[PDB]
């Protein structure tokens, strides 16, 4: 999956 | 008309060093209660927050809310050219005005930096509450992030109750730093956390966050199991710069 | 035979320092009077005038003149081998130079090969100067390298009562005024008729290299007319540079 | 099993410094009697001799005798993650291609544990012809420093002439030659000495071996007739550095 | 833009 | 002409 964006963090 | 005076003006000079690497361009949303600034890097990967509250002036006024999209690489360049005991002054009434006074009074710096045009985008903060918060000196998270940063291109970070664990793998092999809780001003280390929790991070973006160590003597990590970290430092009384760092899998 | 010994060997290094940057090469005119090197830059905008009074050494013979083409970037390479407290002999095809440590137990010796070229006489007109600034050589410093991360250029604009330096450029543009003051600090305005001058900065930042050789430095301006820079070396002599306009 | 401490741990990336510059790849002689290192260079005109007691260090273990192959170049990059005062453990396990490093900060709890991976090599045994020097030169190794760096900018070799009287080096090049003579007075410069000796040497190896200033105030120069000189370190009580080179005809 | 100061009077 | 150190007796 390597590193998440903070829009797949439940930010906007 | 907005117009404040910053006595220490070496803050803006800092809090342009902090910001530059991280983001080229951003917008400065001032009102009467001060200045505030949120954006995230292009990799939409981390965000960054600036408050500086008006009180912390040593003189405010801000007629309408004013929002200047400003190029911080340019910014960053102008303020350069500012000394480090220089009162500086941000002024405007499409142009904004940065005023440098030498402590002597008999120079006097007047830069006019042009604006630009953004896209103002309202950033959703989710509401978040955290496991783990560690405070440590500022100047040993720079040295830790950037000593692993010569091992591997993340750093795993272990929060238990009575230390911290910082760990890197690379091809030269692979290296760990416990940090323990201290019983001692500045440089106390100390952890309040729930129960255990282990997040991946790269030092990439860690060491554009510690840019900001001038800014403090210490530091404030805020964890939670898969959810992003934040670091936050705190601005003398005027307000704080924190970021936020999505974690890796 | 000519023999000159510096005690302060320092004041050399920050000599040539200031020089290497302007001109690559120059002849030194060497006389019982003192030293003397002038010489303008390959694009004749710029020139620059060294003057070292005999009285200003602590041996000086020089029975005859003389007239050495020196590469100044080959004799700064030389003059970074000394160290900073160190005194230093000229002896004079070859030019040497002699490093005396303080204690004299270590010591130095070198010899410099000269380059055969015309030593040049210019002719600088005579003038006196409407506005005459002086202030201290890091002020000065500072101003123009500020302003050299806003533009090319800087507009100087002398009245009676303050100076102001000028820039502009891509990322905007930033204005610089001083004040008359009122020490060893002060900034000094003495004005005529006032003045309004443009000069590139790139010249300026090699003029204040010469910076570690003075606290102030003394600034000459007149309607269409090169500016004066000058940095007095402590009592034996100065260092003059003068900068073409534009427009 | 090996396990060796040493307090004064700035030693290690001190003489590190001084190898990695030289030597890419070496093999360390662990053994009871202390840590031992020899290499040439690969264009075979210097060599450099290390040697670490075990009395000098803290606390010393060594169950079997060892060969370490080791990246120095690499254990310079880990070594420099420790601070100045850390006090350095080097440890190697059963079988293990690892051999660990640990920094352990002197005043906080901060401990670091890098594992540092290693590399088979066969011991090159080197055959050191067996001599005796008619001039020895003991001279403070900061002013050795500074002639050999100031001495380069004329020239690729230097000539070492030493009467009891005083020692001459010369380098002439391509904006002319320079000489710098030394007399005899930590601070001192001394020399011990027999028929007259003149041998050239190239700068560009002199100026690797005065990596090793550091190390020691002093350092030893060792000459004689058609023979390689010896450029001597002694650390702090516990053993040396030493340098070889060849002349130059 | 430049002028030279041989069109300064210098020579 | 730089002697190796194996031009000096060394091996």
């Amino acid at each position: 999956p390597g590193q998440l964006t903070l829009l797949q963090c439940g930010f906007s | 008309m907005f117009e404040a005076r910053l006595v220490q003006g070496s803050i803006l000079k800092k809090v342009l060093e902090a910001l530059k690497d991280l983001i080229n361009e951003a917008c400065w949303d001032i009102s009467s209660s001060g200045v505030n600034l949120q954006s995230m890097d292009s990799s939409h990967v981390s965000l960054v927050q600036l408050t500086l509250r008006s009180e912390g002036f040593d003189t405010y006024r801000c007629d309408r809310n004013l929002a200047m999209g400003v190029n911080l690489t340019s910014m960053s360049k102008i303020l350069k050219c500012a000394g480090n005991e220089d009162i500086i002054t941000l002024r405007a009434e499409d142009t904004l005005a940065l005023v440098f006074e030498a402590p002597n009074q008999e120079k006097v710096s007047d830069y006019e930096m042009k604006l630009m045009d953004l896209d103002v985008e309202q950033l959703g903060i989710p509401e978040q509450e955290y496991s783990c918060v560690v405070k440590m000196p500022s100047g040993e998270f720079a040295r830790i992030c950037r000593d692993l940063s010569h091992i591997g291109d993340a750093v795993v970070i272990s929060c238990a109750k009575d230390g911290v664990k910082f760990s890197a793998s690379g091809e030269l092999g692979n290296g760990n730093i416990k940090l323990s809780q201290t019983s001692n001003e500045e440089e106390a280390v100390t952890i309040e956390m729930n129960e255990p929790v282990q997040l991946t991070f790269a030092l990439r973006y860690l060491n554009f966050f510690t840019k900001a160590t001038p800014l403090s003597s210490t530091v404030t990590l805020s964890m939670s199991a898969d959810v992003p970290l934040v670091v936050e430092y705190k601005i003398a009384d005027m307000g704080h710069l924190k970021y936020y760092l999505a974690p890796k899998i």
